[PDB]
């Protein structure tokens, strides 16, 4: 999954 | 909306130019302006014709498509990997436990 804080 | 940045911001390049040098169709933030490629974003192509048709907002201006909250710039939220809105952990239903290894889909994108 893809997240603001790991993109 | 904001008028669209003709630029890239990852890359640079306007709509002629992504990063193999080859025409690629921007998507544009619909708060401020900021425009990405979808290969510079890594959108999949169905991610990218989804994104297309609704009011996209970048990476900086997205707010959870539950609580609306503005937010501080510390808070986290998952993507949609099907529609790319964001949800805070707590608002996604059905409530996670744990962030998932593969993709996530939001609750507006599969309701249940
Ligand atoms: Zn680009
Ligand atoms: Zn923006
Ligand atoms: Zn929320
Ligand atoms: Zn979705």
């Amino acid at each position: 999954a893809r997240t603001k804080q790991t993109a | 909306h904001m008028e669209p940045i003709p630029i890239c911001s990852f890359c640079l390049g306007t709509k002629e130019q992504n990063r193999e040098k080859k025409p690629e169709e921007l998507i544009s933030c619909a708060d401020c302006g900021n425009s990405g490629h979808p290969s510079c974003l890594k959108f999949s192509p169905e991610l990218t014709v989804r994104v297309k048709a609704l009011r996209w907002q970048c990476i900086e201006c997205k707010t959870c498509s539950s609580c609306r909250d503005q937010g501080k710039n510390a808070d986290n939220m998952l993507f949609c990997d099907s529609c790319d809105r964001g949800f805070h952990m707590e608002c996604c239903d059905p409530p996670l436990t744990r962030m998932p290894k593969g993709m996530w889909i939001c609750q507006i994108c599969r309701p249940r």
